[PDB]
């Protein structure tokens, strides 16, 4: 039954260890920081 | 201060938010013209009120 | 390759040829080169140097073919157009069965380069491998730019270019020479990933490998400190930050605030701009703006925590920045200084917007307004176009080259235009295209080369002036709201009035071309419109319309009267400008003779034109009505009513008014 | 007043990164590529213009001679420093280098950890991506590939860190040798028409280090001619380390890979020393070198078997072939067959320097060394042996006409009555054209084409000894196809058609070519005969015209010869 | 999960601070939050109820 275990493990491990899936988060973070800076600037501007 | 700034921040280019100043100006100009023409109608009526006596 | 290079010179020895013959030969050559490139992945050479030289040669040929097609958009690049087109269709959208046969050669080359051992001997093989790698990188960049152009939404080559960057991240470790080309390629891949979230690059690179690459590239050519590799790494950083990359951007900005991050060194370079090369300063400021607009919360925070070193240097740069720098020592540095000032103004405006959002922009704005001298000197005024020398050069080139025109050397927007001597005219190609006959070289470094360089420098200066225009427009727009209280009113009103006068004068003086730059019509009118709007809201005008309205009247007279033409925004903004001007005049005699021109020739003509066209219109008619209402309120009219009765009755406007009312 | 400030900046800069020390790798790269910007950079300019770096490059032995600099090491390491100091002390205890050099190497390795990590085998995900790209091309190693986690956890270990430190030490040694070699090359054979900044930097470096001023009618070559023994003595320590690894080094690190890396590094250092010596020698071509140095050099070569003991392995052939070629080149250079024959036939004193011809002990040493080399059965000694045989063949006749110091040699080893040994050696060398084939191979490895092992100028100046040997040997052995093909492979080197450019270079580089039209021996024997044997013997005349037209493009004085 | 949580927190911070940042102790963000809670709970109710409704169709054999 070990084969099935390592099969599942390999499947999920393969699903996790992907360039795109891992990259999406990193891209998202910066993609958030953009809005962070933009919002903070636009906020400071309309901070009256 | 920085905590709230990061909490209320949006992921978007900053040069686009400042641009909204143009839209806001285009939307304020209308009301400003309406105030011009109302203070003008007012002035006219006033001068007529000073013409009749 | 030599045949293609010779055909590239289509501006000329050639007895017995024709366009069709050269085109067919070039197409056959391209087909043969592509077949060789697809078949090289199966031969077995006695050594690797032979295959390396072959790959280098074919890649250089393909690169020279690709660049020559998009470098220009005139007929000069038509001889090799079927060939370049073929190579692009075969390297951008190949069939799914033979898609990997065209990509495996590049992968094998990258593998052989990333696992070649370092050796102090055999410099020939080393230089050959270096040139091969640089040619492959340039070819990848050219393919990426070609895909970005022509509107390609699905690029199947990007999937392979990601896994090639997976290797190019480690390739520089074997040779420092690859640091600039590799980065360039990456920049072009990122650009293609922008105008097309994209495939996560961290998934292909890896945490450890990505951190190592970042720690290797963060120092911009520290041991030597060159300008070329510096501008290259700053454009690379700006492109990586501008795109949706977020993990890499965070690791490059934070450094894992910033203590060893790129910004820690960018501040060290910004604090010495007074002596640093202006060429690199432009790229540093571009990187700063790219990190601010997308990641403001970090860059602005670090700059405020260290503003004592940046604000002082900015003020120093602003105070000692003359406006007319052409006359003094230096001709090409004018555009660089203008671009640096434009970027500095943009950064100041962005940080002021952020502070206003944080309600901490009062003191900073009050201290910065005293540094706008360079702006008052060389800001909204774009009259430094010097159309005289441009027209003279155009005539001299059309007289000596009847077939080839000056506009034929316009770039196709294939590569980001440099703010140098090649902004509009392609000098890198012209040097080898027009240097065959006497006249290009010239005695004492004269001729057409120097004039073309001066024209390109003037165009770059105009572009920098437009950038500074936009930056100062945003800055002043936000300052008008910031400086609402009753203080520093004198200098503020003086600056605003000077800006308005400069804009109105430039609107009359010689205009720039519409094919090179963007049409200025309606671009600089709303600026003065909102300025006068806010100044009227504050009611701090010196009622000096006696001279300010003359320029507006001249513009309205010499605008060709496009009341209902395509130039409707321009007409509307001019009408709003004259409305606010005559309203300011009303708040204030020698004014009636100067304002009766609009009541006699402007309002009546526009009203008649609108009534005739209406047989869009509603808003224009309402604006004209408001203009007339606000113009009839000037005190100088309550006595000249006699004089104006005849001009108002001559056009019989009441008849058409009652007709439209029916 | 020569400190190591610019050479070894404070540790605080190296750690914080405010100033990356200019390691020898970057200097070697900049000198090899001849980049204008890097060579004219402020950092490298100040580094090279310093007198400390000049004294160090003029005395490389002192850079690694065992000394006691404990005080300097403690003062530098005081005012992650604990690990750096520990690694520096461990390296100084293992290798005989000083503590300052060990600390500098450790700091350079610390600054270059990114490269050392990126040059490691890729992870499993990378291999998977490569396989997906591939759909020949099997240059991977998936059987040993591991994930990134286990690759990084093993990178931060102690054994791996020490191995990387030793590898970086060897790489920095090779980089220093290559950098000093390229610097001497650029300073002695500087090309014309270069940027003003390069010329100014060259003049400054010369006037500061060797007082070699071009505006002086007679520059001071003393400090430049004293660079031959400085490296001929260091070659001793190089071969000693090649034949025996450090004893204080731990046994766990002495693995097959480490032994191979050490051998390759020693071979590269020896080759660079030999090249620097050859350059310093050809700087003064007509005059002779001090016999006191050639004596010791020939004794060294006799003892070491022309480095055949360290090069005998089959895994260093790529580095042995060029090493043997450079050894033969420097031997023929210090031999000066041309000037030697001129002195033996003219009997006039050169006055530049005393030659070994006046010392019978040096002659005996050279003869016994050549005899041992020929008896050992080595090919590298073929051209040197042949040359020496020719010299003895001219000394015999010189004695027959006089039937003075050389007579002592001629009568010491029983070489007066019989001439059997040298004649048999020459016969064996000329049999099957083995000497000509090995000379052609050396020229290929010491040429200008992309197949050459050294820079174009290096090979251009190295072919001079072989050309002179063929010049003096041409009138002895008759005209024949083998010597002609040998000279063709030498002068042409087998380059391609697109290897011809109009790039103007120094006259020195063109010397090896113009000599064909300058000396009458190489003019009336090869060029005239090659022209006469046409189109019958087409290849010689054709290749000669090709090389002449490729080399005399800028030479307006000999542009219409072809 | 932890990093994702951090992200979400930061997004909330930026949105909340952007929409309002001169009175973080106010009753608006209060109503917003509580009202979001109610939305989520209502969604849960709806979905689960729908699931149970679906589960009954099985007994309709």
């Amino acid at each position: 039954d070990e084969d099935e275990l390592k099969q599942k493990l390999q499947q999920i491990d393969k699903t996790l260890n992907d360039p795109a899936q891992g990259s999406r988060l990193e891209e998202l973070w910066s993609r958030l920081i953009v809005l962070r800076g933009y919002a903070e600037d636009l906020k400071d501007q309309i901070n009256q | 201060d920085v905590d709230t700034y990061l909490s209320n921040l949006q992921t978007k280019t900053t040069l686009s938010m400042i641009a909204d100043g143009l839209e806001r100006s285009a939307r304020d100009f209308d009301a400003f013209l309406e105030e011009n023409v109302t203070l003008e109608w007012e002035a006219q009526r006033k001068r007529i009120y000073q013409h009749f006596g | 390759a030599a045949l293609i290079d010779s055909a590239a010179c289509s501006a000329v020895p050639w007895l017995g040829t024709s366009e069709k013959i050269l085109s067919r030969v070039a197409l056959a050559i391209a087909q043969a080169a592509l077949d060789v490139y697809e078949s090289t992945t199966t031969w077995r050479f006695r050594s690797e140097l032979d295959r390396s030289i072959l790959v280098r040669d074919v890649v250089g040929l393909m690169h020279k073919l690709v660049v020559h097609a998009h470098t220009l958009s005139s007929h000069l690049t038509s001889t090799l157009s079927p060939a370049a087109a073929h190579i692009i269709s075969s390297f951008l959208t190949p069939p799914p069965s033979a898609s990997s046969l065209r990509f495996q050669p590049l992968l094998g080359t990258l593998l052989v380069a990333l696992i070649t051992p370092r050796a102090t001997l055999y410099p020939g093989q080393s230089r050959i491998l270096a040139e091969r790698v640089t040619s492959v990188l340039a070819f990848c960049t050219s393919l990426l730019r070609a895909a970005d152009f022509l509107g390609q939404t699905h690029i199947p080559l990007q999937t392979h270019l990601f896994q090639s960057a997976c290797l190019l991240a480690r390739l520089p470790a074997a040779n420092a020479v690859y640091r600039a080309p590799v980065l360039e390629l990456l920049r072009a891949l990122v650009e293609v990933a922008g105008r097309a979230e994209p495939p996560s690059l961290l998934g292909y690179l890896g945490s450890h490998a990505a951190r190592s690459f970042i720690s290797l590239v963060e120092g911009i050519d520290k041991p030597f400190g060159r300008v070329e590799h510096a501008v290259v790494t700053w454009r690379f950083f700006a492109a990586v930050i501008r795109n949706r990359q977020q993990w890499m951007a965070g690791c490059l900005l934070t450094g894992r605030v910033g203590e060893g991050s790129v910004l820690a060194a960018a501040m060290e370079r910004l604090r010495e701009v007074k002596s640093l090369d202006v060429q690199e300063a432009v790229a540093v400021m571009d990187f700063v703006v790219s990190a601010q607009n997308y990641w403001p919360w970090t860059i602005f925070a670090v700059r405020k925590e260290k503003e004592v070193v940046d604000a002082l240097r900015g003020y120093v740069r602003g105070l000692k920045a003359p406006g007319m720098v052409m006359k003094t020592d230096g001709a090409a540095a004018a555009a660089f200084q203008a671009r640096i000032a434009a970027y500095v103004a943009e950064t100041f405006a962005m940080q002021l917007y952020h502070m206003r959002q944080m309600r901490q922009a009062e003191k900073f704005a009050g201290e910065l307004v005293a540094d706008l001298d360079y702006f008052l000197r060389e800001g909204v005024m774009v009259w430094g176009y010097n159309a005289s020398l441009h027209g003279n050069f155009a005539r001299n080139f059309a007289k000596r080259f009847p077939g080839v025109e000056v506009d034929d050397f316009k770039r196709t927007m294939w590569l980001p235009r440099e703010l140098g001597k090649g902004y509009y005219y392609a000098l890198e190609v012209a040097e080898q295209m027009l240097g065959f006959d006497a006249g290009w070289g010239g005695v004492k470094q004269s001729g057409f080369r120097k004039e073309m360089e001066t024209a390109n420098l003037n165009l770059s200066l105009v572009e920098a002036q437009v950038s500074l225009f936009h930056a100062w427009e945003y800055l002043l727009l936000e300052l008008t709201l910031s400086l609402l209280p009753k203080k520093e009113n004198a200098a503020f009103a003086r600056q605003v009035l000077q800006v308005v006068e400069q804009c109105l004068e430039a609107n009359q003086r010689s205009q720039p071309p519409e094919n090179i730059f963007v049409v200025l019509g309606h671009a600089r009118a709303g600026l003065a419109l909102t300025l006068l709007q806010r100044l009227a809201d504050a009611n701090q005008l010196p009622r000096d319309v006696t001279h300010l309205l003359a320029l507006v009247s001249s513009a309205i007279h010499a605008v060709e009267n496009p009341f209902g033409a395509n130039d409707l925004p321009y007409f509307r903004t001019l009408l709003k400008i004259l409305f606010v001007v005559l309203r300011a005049a009303k708040q204030g005699v020698a004014i009636t003779q100067q304002v009766l021109t609009i009541l006699d020739r402007v309002v009546a003509r526009c009203f008649r034109a609108l009534a005739a066209l209406v047989h869009t219109a509603p808003e224009d008619l309402a604006l004209i009505t408001a203009i007339l209402q606000a113009c009839l309120s000037v005190p100088g009219i309550e006595q000249c009513q006699v004089q104006v009765l005849n001009i108002m009755a001559a056009h019989d406007v009441f008849q058409v008014a009652v007709a439209l009312f029916s | 007043t020569l400190t190591d400030r610019t050479y070894l900046p404070p540790l605080e800069d190296c750690l914080t990164g405010r100033t990356v020390i200019l390691s020898w790798r970057l200097v070697a790269s900049a000198l090899e590529d001849a980049d204008l910007a890097r060579l004219t950079s402020p950092a490298l300019s100040t580094f090279l213009r310093d007198g400390f770096v000049h004294e160090l490059l003029k005395h490389p032995a002192r850079v690694f001679e065992p000394k006691d600099l404990k005080q300097e090491f403690e003062t530098k390491t005081s005012s992650g420093v604990d690990t750096i100091k520990k690694d520096a002390l461990w390296l100084a205890d293992a290798v005989a280098i000083n503590q300052v050099a060990a600390l500098r190497i450790v700091l350079i390795e610390y600054q270059t950890r990114a490269h050392s990590h990126l040059v490691l085998p890729l992870s499993t995900q990378d291999v998977a991506n490569i396989q997906e790209a591939a759909g020949i091309l099997s240059l991977l190693n998936p059987a040993s590939a591991v994930d990134a986690e286990t690759m990084w956890c093993d990178f931060e270990t102690e054994a791996r860190r020490r191995e990387r430190i030793l590898a970086t030490y060897l790489s920095e040694r090779r980089s220093f040798t290559a950098a000093v070699d390229a610097l001497v090359t650029f300073l002695l054979h500087s090309a014309p028409g270069q940027h003003k900044d390069l010329d100014s930097l060259r003049r400054a470096l010369l006037k500061d280090a060797f007082a070699f001023d071009e505006d002086l009618d007679v520059p001071d070559r003393s400090k430049l001619l004293t660079m031959a023994p400085t490296y001929m003595n260091l070659v001793e320590d190089c071969i000693a380390r090649a034949q025996a690894l450090p004893a204080k080094l731990g046994e766990s690190f002495k693995t097959e890979a480490f032994e191979l890396d050490w051998l390759r590094t020693a071979i590269t250092e020896a080759v660079h020393s030999l090249s620097i010596a050859f350059q310093a020698l050809d700087l003064d071509t007509p005059y002779f070198a001090p016999h006191e140095l050639l004596s010791e050099w020939f004794e060294l070569m006799n003892s070491s078997l022309f480095l055949e003991s360290i090069l005998g392995f089959e895994v260093v052939a790529d580095l042995a072939m060029p090493a043997r070629s450079l050894v033969s080149a420097i031997c023929l250079k210090m031999l000066n067959i041309d000037r030697t024959i001129q002195f033996l036939h003219d009997f006039d004193y050169p006055d530049g320097e005393e030659p070994y011809l006046l010392s019978s002990q040096t002659l005996n040493k050279i003869h016994t060394a050549v005899t041992n080399a020929v008896n050992s059965g080595v090919a590298a000694s073929l051209p040197v042996a042949f040359a020496w045989s020719l010299i003895v063949h001219q000394m015999h006749l010189g004695y027959q006409e006089r039937a003075s110091p050389y007579d002592d040699f001629l009568r010491e080893q029983r070489l007066d009555n019989d001439i059997a040994p040298v004649e048999q050696i020459a016969m064996l060398a000329t049999s099957r054209g083995q000497v000509y084939q090995v000379m052609s191979e050396m020229a290929l490895c010491l040429g200008t084409t992309h197949e050459a092992a050294f820079r174009p100028a290096v090979g251009a100046r190295a072919r001079l000894v072989f050309q002179d040997l063929l010049k003096r040997a041409a009138y002895l052995i008759p005209y024949q196809d083998e010597p002609v093909f040998s000279l063709l492979a030498i002068l042409a080197t087998g380059r391609q058609y697109w290897d011809v450019t109009d790039a103007l270079s120094a006259s020195s580089l063109n010397q090896v070519y113009t000599d064909m039209l300058d000396d009458e021996t190489l003019f009336t024997q090869f060029t005239m005969q090659a022209i006469n044997r046409f189109p019958y013997e087409f290849n010689p005349f054709s290749v000669l015209c090709r090389v002449l037209a490729a080399a005399l493009i800028t030479n307006k004085d000999k542009a219409d010869v072809v | 999960g932890k990093d994702l949580a951090k992200m979400i927190k930061e997004i909330n911070d930026m949105s909340n601070t952007l929409s309002k940042g001169s009175k973080p102790d106010d009753p608006l963000t209060q109503i917003v939050r509580v009202l979001n809670g109610h939305l989520a709970q209502l969604q849960w109710i709806d979905t689960n109820a729908a699931a149970l409704q679906a589960k009954v169709a099985a007994a309709q054999k």
